[PDB]
């Protein structure tokens, strides 16, 4: 289209700020915050960066749960389908990773669609990567579940061409 | 635009 993204797709400091703008009602709230801490712990490990939660729209990643037309221009589709979407590195919406409601959120386990696995790869994409070719890698673009550890080398090969 | 993740 010509909606272009500014600057190049990478943050330029070190401690990302996130703000959990609101909740699903599929998990108790203090469970969906530590899904998302978990998430975001498998990136900090292998970057020179933190994940500060804030509580303002003054953040550089937005995490929001929406349904159908829930605000960007890109609406959700219901239950299955898109499941989740993010926005790369950058002001404004970049940097913005929402989670489409009309999915029955889960963790390990549970019968719907891991929340902790969604964030980690939509995390991948507002941090500045791809999709990626690699077919076990967390950054391919359909979802599997696995009780496995998530990042594979190519997830971190490309993590690391931008972070170090 | 945002990339997206699908289910199969
Ligand atoms: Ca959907
Ligand atoms: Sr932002
Ligand atoms: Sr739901
Ligand atoms: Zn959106
Ligand atoms: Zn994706």
């Amino acid at each position: 289209g010509f909606q272009t993204f500014e600057g190049d797709l990478k943050w330029h400091h070190h401690n990302i700020t996130y703000w959990i703008q609101n909740y699903s009602e599929d998990l108790p709230r203090a469970v969906i915050d530590d899904a998302f801490a978990r998430a975001f712990a498998l990136w900090s490990a292998v970057t020179p960066l933190t994940f500060t939660r804030v509580y303002s729209r003054d953040a550089d990643i937005v995490i929001q749960f929406g349904v159908a037309e829930h605000g960007d221009g890109y609406p959700f589709d219901g239950k299955d389908g898109l499941l989740a979407h993010a926005f790369p590195p950058g002001p404004g919406i970049q940097g913005d990773a929402h989670f489409d409601d009309d999915e029955l959120w889960s963790l390990g386990k549970g019968v719907g669609y891991s929340l902790f696995l969604v964030a980690a790869h939509a995390f991948g994409h507002a941090l500045g990567l791809d999709h990626s070719s690699v077919p076990e890698a967390l950054m391919y673009p359909m979802y599997r579940f696995t009780e496995g550890p998530p990042l594979h080398k190519d997830d971190v090969n490309g993590i690391r061409h931008l972070y170090g | 635009x945002p990339l997206g993740f699908a289910a199969r």
